[PDB]
C-alpha cells in the first residue's frame, strides 16, 4: 500500500473508464470493464480483515458473470450483422444479454444482492470510488446502445429497483447499506429515462456522484458506521450536523433544495410522452426512499441522543483531516436548483 | 584466459552473424523467384477454375431441374439474392448430391492431408 | 485425422499394455503459490510475444521494433519490480 | 457519453479492428466484402432510421451472404426431395462422374 | 563496483541497451525496408491503358519502371 | 445456419448453469467459468475463420488472455478465503449479511 | 428473385493444357516471357468487372496461348526441357536452387535456337499498363442509386427566442 | 468414420462440459475440461484453424489447468458417487440426444434460430488461392497496426502482477 | 501402409529406451571406476531386456486400488505423449509435414507436467504429495524460459515450419548466432528431463516416459541447433550423421549427469528466475533487434 501503488492503481481505474467511454470498437468496451474490475479489487481488502475479503470474493464473482454474459452478447451480435462497431445492435437475444449483463454491472433489482453486502465491508474511501466510477462507466455504454432495446427491460428493472430499494433500506441502521439502497433506487431512476431523453439520464448521474461525494466526506470527516456514532458527532461539532441535514433532505428531493432538479426534470421529458401512470407510480416510490434519509436525520441533527462522555477529552483536539473537496460540493449539490437551465450543458 | 575466453567468444559470434546474414539474403532472393513462379503462373489456373466452377454450375442447374418436379413454386434457378452479381459460391452450390468420397477430397482434404 | 490414426493406435497399444500390465500379475505455502500465478502471467505474455516470427516482415518494421521493444520491456519491468519489492523469495 | 478524442487527436487506433473492407494486412478481401461496402454506401449520412427503412434490401442481402441462411435451405429442401424420389424408387441417379 | 556484485544482469543491461540504442545507428535499415517491401504477395494488377504516364511499362522486360537490382549489387 | 454453432451455444448454457447453480465449493465454480471461456473463444474462432475476417483476429487472443488473468485473480482470492479459514466452501461465507 | 443466367456446355470446352503441376511450375519464366502479353487484357477484364462468365473470352484466349506456347517448345529446342522437369520434380516442395545445372542447360538451349531472355529477378513484378477495347465500367456491384442525401443546415445563427422556453428563467 | 467429423467433435466436447459442469470433485472437473479442450482444438482445427488453435492448447492447456489442479490439490481435498450428480449428467446426457435426435430426424431446431440439420461441411470456402496463410498474417498483425491494443494488454498484465502480489501481501 | 509408417515410428524407440538403460549404466561404469557389470549377456544386453520381463512380472506388494480413474489415466497419459511425440521430429523426411510442430512439442511438455501432477494427486496424500508439488513447480517454471529460447532461435528461421530449420542449417550451424542462447536451452532441457542435478507404479512406464522424453529432447536438439547438410535421393547420410549427433550429446548429457551435486530448491528457484529470466529478455531483444541491423528477415513463403 505505497502511495506510488495506490497512485498507479487510481490511475488504472481512470484509464479504464477512459477506454470504455473512447473507443469504437467492442473489444476495448470489454476490456475497459475488465481493467476497471482487475484494479477495483485491491481498493478493497485495504484493511486486512477477513469482512474485505469475502466482500471482493462476491463481487469478483458478479463482476465476472456480468463481463462473460456481455461478452456473449458481443459474439451474438457478430453472429449477425458484422462489425465490430458501438451502435445499434442486430438482435433483440444479444440486446436482451446486454442490458442483463449491465444490469449486473451496475446493479438492478434481481441482481443486487451484492451491493449492500460488498458495500458493508469495506471503507470509505473504495466505496465512494466504487459507487461514482463503477455507476458512471457502463451509463456512456447504454447511452451509446440506446436505439436498440426492448423497452421492458430497461423499464421493468427500472421499476423493479425503484420499489426494491425503496422497501428494502426501511430496516437498516447500518450507514453503507442505506446509502447502497439509495444507490440502486438512483440507478433506478437514471435507468427509466434511458429510451426518452438520455440527457436527464446523464445529469442524474452527476447530481447523484456529487451528491454521494458530500455524503461520503460528511462521514470521511468523522469515522462512523452507525447512527449513534453520529449522534456522537452532534455532540463534538455542530456544523457537521447542519451539513448532514441539508444533503440528507437533498438526498430526499425536496423542491427549494437542489435534489429535485434531477426527478422532477425527469418528470417533465416522461411525461411529454403518454406516460403517466408510470411517472406517479415512481414518484410516490420517491416519497418511499425518504424515510430512512428522515430517520437519518432525526438520529443526527433534530433531536440529540445522549452522549457518552470522552467527548469531554475529544473536545481539545480539532477534527484536523483533510476533506476530499467538502464545501465546494456541498453548496454545488444543495444550493443548485435555480440553475435547471444548465440542463442544456451537455449536448 | 578470461579476456582471451571472452573475444574468442565474440569473435565466433560475430562470424556467425555475418554467416547468416549472407544466407538470409541468397535465401531471400530464392523467395522472390518463387514469386515470380507464381506471378507468371495464375492467370492459366483462374481460367481452369472459372471453367470448372462454371460447368459444376450448370450440370447441377440442370440436375435441379430433373429432380424438383413434382413441388409447387420452385423456379429451377432461384437466386437466392436480390442483387445482379456473380457471387461466390459455397460449395454447397458446387459439392452437391456427390456422395461422399469427392467431396471430402475437396472440402476437407487440405486439412487433414500434410 | 491421420495424426489422429497415430494417436489412436498408440492409445491403442499403450492401454494394452498396461491392461496387460494390470490385469496380468503371474498445510499450504504461500510461497509455493505465487510461482504459479507468476508462471501464469509471463507466460500470457509469452503468448503475446511468440507471434513476433510471423510477424517480422510488413511494412512498417519500426512500429514492430518499438512495441515488440515495448512488450519485453514490460516483462523486464514486471519480473524487476517483484524482484525489488522481495516478493518471490524464501 | 460518447467522448471523441479518438477522433479529435487524428489517432486511428480503433478504426482498422472494426469494420469489414478496411486495409487489411496483405492487401486482400473478405467473404462478403461487396456486400458492405453496397451497404455502408447506402447508410453513410443516414440517421439510423430511414436507414432502417431505406437500406434494407442490402442489409438482408449482406446477412443472407454471412450466414447463407436460405441457400442452404434450398440445399435441404433439395437433398429431402432427393431422398423421398430416391426411395420410391425413381432414376439410380448418374449425375455423379456421368450423365 | 557492480560488475563483482551482480555481473549477468549488468551483461544483459549492457546487451540490451545495446539492443535499444543500435536499431537507429546503421547503414541497413533503409535496405531491410526496401527489401521487405519490394516482394510481391498479391497479382500486381494490369490498370486502363493512358493518362500519358512516363511510367508503368508495358511489357515486363521494358526497364522503364522502378525495378530492384540490389540484390544482386551486394 | 452452421450446425455446430447450435452445439457450442448449447455447450455454452451447459457451462452457465454450471457456473450458476454450485453446491459447497468455489474451485469448480471457477473452473465452469473458465469452460465458458473456453466457449466463447471457440465460438468466437469458428466464426472469425468462417468468415476470412482476417485483421480482427486479435478477439479470441485477446479475449483468452485477459480472461485468464481474470481467472488468475479469483484463484488468489480463493487462497485468501481458504487462508482466512480452513477451507473454501460456500458455506462459511454466511457472515457479512444482507 | 430474379433467376441465374449461366452459359452452358456449347461455349465451355476448350481444350485444356493436360500437363500436370511440375513441368507447368517449371516452365514458369519462358511462359511470362514469349507469352503472357495478351494474358492482361484477361486479368484486367477479371479485376474490373467481378464476373466470370463475362471475360471467358480472354481466357480462351490465354488457353490457346499457352497450348501454343507448350507447342513452341515441343517443336524447338530441345528434348532436355523433359529432363528438367524430371529433375525439379522428385525434389520435393520445387526449390529452384536444387536443379539449376539443367537450368542453365535450358538457358543456352533457348538462347540458341528460340532467344527467349529469362526475365530477371523481379521482373515479374512492375504494374503495367495495357489497352483494351472494351470500355470502362460504371457500377460493377449491380445496385441501385443512392437514397437520399441529408438537409445540410447552415448559415449563421441569432440568439435564442426568449432564452430557454423552460417553465420559467425567461432570459 | 464418416463426414460429419465437426459434428462429432462437437457432441463429445458437450459431452465434457457436461461431464464436469455437473459439479464433480474439482480434480475431476479439471479432467474433464481437458477432455473438453483437447476435442474443441480439434474442432478449431477441423475448421484450419493452423495457427491459433493450438496456439491456445499451450496457453489453455498448458499454462491454466496446471495452476488450477496446483491450487486445487493444495488447498483442500475432502475424501469421500453422489446420487444428484450422478442425476444431473443424466439429464445433460437426454439434452444432449434430445437435440441430436431432433437435429437427425427434422429439419430445423428452434431455440431462437432456424438451424439447418446437416453437419457443415457446407458453408466453407472454395480454395482459394492463399499462399500466405490467412490467419498466420492476421495474428501477424497487432505489431504494425496493434498501436494501442497491446499497450492496454501488457498495461493489465502489469496490473495484474501487482494486483497478485498486494493480494498476496505486497510487498 | 501409413499404419506401417506408425509400426516403423514405435517399435524401435522401445528398444531404443531399454538399450538407453543398458548405455547409461555402463559409461557410468566407465566413467566412475566400476568396469562392469557385462557377465548376465554378452556385453549386457540379455539383462536389460531380462529387467524389462521382471518388472513387468514382478509382484506387486498390491497398494493399488485407489481412484481406478487416475491411477489409470496417469501412465496412459505419460506413455502416449512420450511414444507419440518423435512425429513432427523431422529425421529426415517426417512423420507428418506438420505447419507448426515446435509449439506442438511444446504444448505436449506441458501435458507432460499434467501426467506428474495426476501421479502426485494419486500418491495419497503425502510428504510424496508434497515433493510432487515442488518437481511440478520446478518443471513448470522452464517452460517460460524454454519457449522463449526456442522463439528466439526460430526467429532466424521465420517460421514454425522446421523444413525451414534444416533450410538454414547448411552454410553454419545455429550454435554459432546463439552460443549463449544454447547453453540456457541446453540447462532448461536438464531442468526439464528432470535429472541431476535438477531433482507408485507403473514405475517401469513412467521411467519408459521418463527416457523417451530424453531422447526426444536430444533429438530436437539435434536438429534445432545441429545437424548435418540434408541431402535429397540421399537420406541415409543425413540420417548417419543425425544419430551420430544425437547420440554424441546423450553421452555427453550422461557426462554432466554424473559429475554433479543437486541443488537446493532455494538455489533452483533463485537460479532460474534471478540468473535466467533478465539473461533470456535481453538475448530475446537483442536477436530481435538484430535482423533490423543486418537486413536479413527471414522469408516466411
Ligand atoms: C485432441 C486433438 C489434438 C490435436 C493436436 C494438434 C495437431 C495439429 O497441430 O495438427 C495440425 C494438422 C494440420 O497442420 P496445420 O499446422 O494446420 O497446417 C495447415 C495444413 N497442413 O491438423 C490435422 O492434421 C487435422 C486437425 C486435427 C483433426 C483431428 C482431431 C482429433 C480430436
Amino acid at each position: 500500500m505505497n502511495p506510488i501503488i495506490l497512485i498507479i492503481i487510481l490511475m488504472t481505474v481512470m484509464l479504464g473508464t477512459i477506454i470504455v467511454m473512447i473507443s469504437t470498437h467492442w473489444l476495448l468496451i470489454w476490456i475497459g470493464f475488465e481493467m476497471n474490475m482487475l484494479a477495483i479489487i485491491p481498493i478493497m481488502m485495504k484493511k486486512h480483515n477477513p469482512r474485505a475479503t469475502e466482500a471482493s470474493t462476491k463481487y469478483f464473482l458478479t463482476q465476472s458473470t456480468a463481463s462473460m454474459l456481455l461478452m456473449m452478447a458481443i459474439i451474438i451480435n457478430l453472429m449477425f450483422s458484422g462489425q465490430w462497431t458501438v451502435m445499434k445492435l442486430f438482435n433483440p437475444m444479444a440486446s436482451m444479454l446486454m442490458t442483463m449483463a449491465l444490469a449486473m454491472k451496475l446493479g438492478m433489482a434481481p441482481f443486487h444482492f451484492w451491493v449492500p453486502e460488498v458495500t458493508q465491508g469495506i471503507p470509505l474511501s473504495s466505496g465512494l470510488i466504487l459507487l461514482t466510477w463503477q455507476k458512471l462507466a457502463p451509463m456512456s455504454v447504454l447511452y451509446q446502445i440506446l436505439p436498440s432495446i426492448n423497452l421492458d427491460l430497461i423499464l421493468t428493472l427500472s421499476i423493479l429497483s425503484i420499489t426494491i430499494g425503496g422497501w428494502g433500506g426501511l430496516n437498516q441502521t447500518q450507514l453503507r447499506k442505506i446509502m447502497a439502497y439509495s444507490s440502486i433506487a438512483h440507478m433506478g431512476w437514471m435507468t427509466a429515462v434511458l429510451l426518452y431523453n438520455p440527457t436527464m439520464t446523464l445529469l442524474n448521474l452527476i447530481i447523484y456522484i456529487i451528491m454521494t461525494s458530500t455524503m461520503f466526506t460528511l462521514f470521511m470527516a468523522n469515522s462512523t458506521t452507525t447512527t449513534l456514532s453520529l449522534s456522537h458527532t452532534w455532540n463534538k461539532a455542530p456544523i457537521m450536523t447542519i451539513l448532514v441535514l441539508i444533503t440528507l433532505l437533498s438526498m430526499g428531493g425536496l423542491p427549494p433544495l437542489s435534489g429535485f432538479m434531477p426527478k422532477w426534470m425527469i418528470i417533465q421529458e416522461m411525461t411529454k410522452n403518454d406516460s403517466i401512470i408510470l411517472p406517479t407510480l415512481m414518484a410516490i416510490t420517491a416519497l418511499l426512499n425518504l424515510y430512512f434519509y428522515m430517520r437519518l436525520t432525526y438520529s443526527t441533527a433534530l433531536t440529540m441522543f445522549p452522549s457518552t462522555n470522552n467527548m469531554k477529552m475529544k473536545w481539545q483536539f480539532p477534527t484536523t483531516k483533510r476533506m476530499t473537496l467538502l464545501p465546494t460540493m456541498t453548496v454545488l449539490s444543495t444550493m443548485l436548483l435555480p440553475l435547471t437551465p444548465i440542463l442544456s450543458i451537455l449536448e | 584466459s578470461g579476456y582471451s575466453m571472452f573475444a574468442v567468444g565474440i569473435g565466433a559470434l560475430l562470424f556467425g552473424y555475418w554467416s547468416m546474414m549472407r544466407w538470409n539474403r541468397e535465401r531471400r532472393r530464392l523467395q522472390i523467384e518463387d514469386f515470380e513462379a507464381r506471378i507468371a503462373l495464375m492467370p492459366l489456373l483462374q481460367a481452369e477454375k472459372d471453367r470448372r466452377v462454371l460447368q459444376m454450375l450448370r450440370e447441377n442447374l440442370e440436375e435441379e431441374a430433373t429432380i424438383m418436379k413434382d413441388v409447387p413454386g420452385w423456379k429451377v434457378g432461384e437466386s437466392v439474392f436480390h442483387t445482379t452479381r456473380w457471387v461466390t459460391p459455397m460449395m454447397g452450390e458446387l459439392y452437391g448430391l456427390r456422395t461422399g468420397e469427392e467431396i471430402l477430397s475437396s472440402t476437407y482434404g487440405f486439412i487433414w492431408y500434410t | 485425422m491421420n495424426l489422429m490414426i497415430t494417436l489412436l493406435t498408440n492409445f491403442t497399444l499403450a492401454t494394452l499394455l498396461v491392461t496387460i500390465a494390470f490385469w496380468l500379475p503371474q498445510p499450504f505455502s504461500m510461497k509455493f503459490f505465487l510461482v504459479a500465478i507468476t508462471f501464469l502471467l509471463f507466460d500470457l505474455e509469452i503468448a503475446l510475444l511468440l507471434p513476433l516470427p510471423w510477424a517480422s516482415q510488413t511494412t512498417n518494421l519500426n512500429t514492430m521494433l518499438t512495441m515488440a521493444l515495448l512488450l519485453i520491456f514490460l516483462l523486464a519491468v514486471s519480473l524487476a519490480y517483484e524482484w525489488t519489492q522481495k516478493g518471490l523469495e524464501w | 457519453p460518447f467522448f471523441d478524442v479518438q477522433k479529435k487527436l487524428g489517432v486511428d487506433l480503433d478504426h482498422w479492428m472494426t469494420i469489414q473492407s478496411a486495409e487489411q494486412p496483405h492487401r486482400i478481401p473478405a467473404r462478403c466484402h461487396a456486400f458492405e461496402k453496397e451497404w455502408i454506401e447506402c447508410a453513410h449520412g443516414i440517421g439510423s432510421i430511414r436507414a432502417e427503412k431505406e437500406c434494407k434490401i442490402e442489409f438482408e442481402d449482406f446477412r443472407e451472404c454471412l450466414l447463407r441462411q436460405k441457400t442452404m435451405k434450398r440445399l435441404n429442401a433439395i437433398k429431402r426431395q432427393r431422398d423421398k424420389l430416391i426411395k420410391e424408387g425413381k432414376y439410380t441417379p448418374p449425375p455423379h462422374h456421368s450423365g | 563496483n557492480v560488475w563483482a556484485k551482480e555481473p549477468v544482469l549488468v551483461a544483459s543491461f549492457a546487451i540490451a541497451g545495446l539492443a535499444v540504442i543500435l536499431p537507429t545507428l546503421s547503414p541497413y535499415t533503409k535496405y531491410s525496408l526496401m527489401i521487405n517491401r519490394a516482394t510481391p504477395y498479391n497479382y500486381p494488377v494490369p490498370l486502363r491503358d493512358d493518362g500519358n504516364m512516363p511510367d508503368v511499362p508495358s511489357h515486363p522486360q521494358d526497364p522503364q519502371g522502378p525495378s530492384l537490382e540490389w540484390l544482386k549489387r551486394l | 445456419m452452421s450446425l455446430v454453432y447450435m452445439n457450442i451455444m448449447m455447450a455454452f448454457t451447459v457451462s452457465l448453469t454450471g457456473l450458476l447453480m454450485y453446491r459447497s465449493h468455489l474451485m469448480s465454480s471457477l473452473l465452469c467459468l473458465e469452460g465458458m471461456m473456453l466457449s466463447l473463444f471457440i465460438l468466437a474462432t469458428l466464426m472469425i475463420l468462417n468468415s476470412h475476417f482476417t485483421l480482427a483476429s486479435m478477439m479470441p487472443i485477446i479475449l483468452l488472455v485477459f480472461a485468464a488473468c481474470e481467472a488468475a485473480l479469483g484463484l488468489s482470492l480463493l487462497v485468501m478465503v481458504s487462508n482466512t479459514y480452513g477451507t473454501d466452501y460456500v458455506q462459511n461465507l454466511n457472515l457479512l449479511q444482507c | 428473385p430474379g433467376i441465374v443466367e449461366l452459359p452452358s456446355l456449347e461455349d465451355l470446352k476448350v481444350q485444356e493444357v493436360k500437363v500436370s503441376s511440375s513441368v507447368l511450375k517449371a516452365a514458369a519464366h519462358h511462359y511470362g516471357a514469349q507469352c503472357d502479353k495478351p494474358n492482361k487484357e484477361f486479368m484486367l477484364c477479371r479485376w474490373e468487372e467481378k464476373d466470370p462468365r463475362r471475360c471467358l473470352e480472354e481466357g480462351k484466349l490465354v488457353n490457346q496461348c499457352a497450348l501454343e506456347f507448350f507447342r513452341q517448345i515441343k517443336r524447338h529446342c530441345a528434348e532436355p526441357f523433359t529432363e528438367y522437369w524430371t529433375c525439379i520434380d522428385y525434389s520435393g516442395l520445387q526449390l529452384f536452387r536444387r536443379c539449376r545445372k539443367e537450368q542453365a542447360q535450358f538457358d543456352k538451349c533457348v538462347l540458341d535456337k528460340l532467344g527467349w531472355v529469362r526475365p530477371d529477378l523481379g521482373e515479374l513484378s512492375k504494374v503495367t499498363k495495357v489497352k483494351t477495347d472494351r470500355p470502362l465500367p460504371e457500377n460493377p456491384y449491380h445496385s441501385r442509386a443512392r437514397p437520399e442525401p441529408n438537409p445540410e443546415v447552415e448559415g449563421d445563427l441569432k440568439p435564442a427566442r426568449h432564452g430557454s422556453r423552460l417553465f420559467f428563467w425567461t432570459m | 468414420m464418416m463426414t460429419y467429423i465437426v459434428f462429432i467433435l462437437s457432441i463429445i466436447f458437450v459431452m465434457g462440459f457436461v461431464g464436469f459442469s455437473s459439479k464433480p470433485s474439482p480434480i475431476y472437473g479439471g479432467l474433464g475440461l481437458i477432455v473438453s479442450g483437447g476435442v474443441g482444438c480439434g474442432i478449431v482445427l477441423n475448421f484450419g484453424g493452423s495457427f491459433l488453435g493450438l496456439m491456445v492448447f499451450l496457453i489453455y492447456l498448458g499454462g491454466m489447468m496446471v495452476v488450477f489442479g496446483y491450487t486445487t490439490a493444495m488447498a483442500t481435498e475432502q475424501y469421500p458417487s453422489n446420487k444428484v450428480v450422478l442425476g444431473t449428467f443424466i439429464t445433460g446426457l437426454l439434452m444432449e440426444f434430445l437435440m441430436v435426435y431432433y437435429v437427425l430426424k427434422d429439419k430445423e431446431v428452434e431455440i431462437v434460430f432456424k438451424f439447418n440439420g446437416m453437419g457443415d461441411w457446407v458453408i466453407y470456402d472454395t480454395g482459394d488461392s492463399g499462399f500466405f496463410s490467412e490467419e498466420a498474417m492476421g495474428i501477424a498483425a497487432l505489431y504494425s497496426y496493434g498501436t494501442w491494443l497491446v499497450i492496454v494488454t501488457g498495461w493489465s498484465l502489469l496490473i495484474g502482477v501487482v494486483v497478485i502480489m498486494e493480494i498476496t501481501r505486497g510487498n | 501402409m501409413f499404419m506401417i509408417n506408425v509400426l516403423t515410428l514405435i517399435i524401435p524407440i522401445l528398444l531404443a529406451v531399454a538399450f538407453l538403460t543398458l548405455v547409461e549404466r555402463k559409461v557410468l561404469g566407465y566413467m566412475q571406476f566400476r568396469k562392469g557389470p557385462n557377465v548376465v549377456g554378452p556385453y549386457g544386453l540379455l539383462q536389460p531386456i531380462a529387467d524389462a520381463i521382471k518388472l513387468f512380472i514382478k509382484e506387486p506388494l498390491r497398494p493399488a486400488t485407489s481412484s481406478i480413474s487416475m491411477f489409470i489415466l496417469a501412465p496412459i497419459l505419460a506413455l502416449t505423449l512420450a511414444l507419440t511425440m518423435w512425429i513432427p521430429l523431422p529425421m529426415p523426411y517426417p512423420l507428418i509435414n506438420m505447419n507448426l510442430g515446435v509449439l506442438f512439442m511444446l504444448a505436449m511438455s506441458s501435458l507432460a507436467v499434467y501426467s506428474i501432477l495426476w501421479s502426485g494427486w494419486a500418491s495419497n496424500s503425502k510428504y510424496a504429495l508434497i515433493g510432487a508439488l515442488r518437481a511440478v513447480a520446478q518443471t513448470i517454471s522452464y517452460e517460460v524460459t524454454l519457449a522463449i529460447i526456442l522463439l528466439s532461435v526460430l526467429l532466424m528461421n521465420g517460421s514454425f515450419t522446421l523444413s525451414t530449420l534444416i533450410i538454414t542449417q547448411e552454410q553454419v550451424w545455429l550454435i554459432f548466432p546463439a552460443w549463449p542462447l544454447a547453453m540456457m536451452w541446453f540447462i532448461s532441457t536438464l531442468a526439464e528431463t528432470n535429472r541431476a542435478p535438477f531433482d507408485a507404479g507403473p514405475f517401469a512406464l513412467f521411467f519408459m516416459a521418463e527416457y523417451a522424453n530424453i531422447i526426444m529432447m536430444n533429438i530436437f536438439t539435434t536438429t534445432l541447433f545441429l545437424g548435418a547438410f540434408h541431402n535429397p535421393y540421399m537420406p541415409e547420410l543425413y540420417t548417419i550423421n543425425f544419430t551420430i549427433k544425437s547420440l554424441l550429446l546423450s553421452i555427453t548429457f550422461l557426462w554432466i549427469r554424473a559429475s554433479y551435486p543437486r541443488f537446493r530448491y532455494d538455489q533452483l528457484m533463485h537460479l532460474l528466475w534471478k540468473n535466467f529470466l533478465p539473461l533470456t529478455l535481453a538475448l530475446c531483444m537483442w536477436h530481435v533487434s538484430l535482423p533490423i541491423l543486418l537486413s536479413s528477415i527471414p522469408p516466411q513463403t
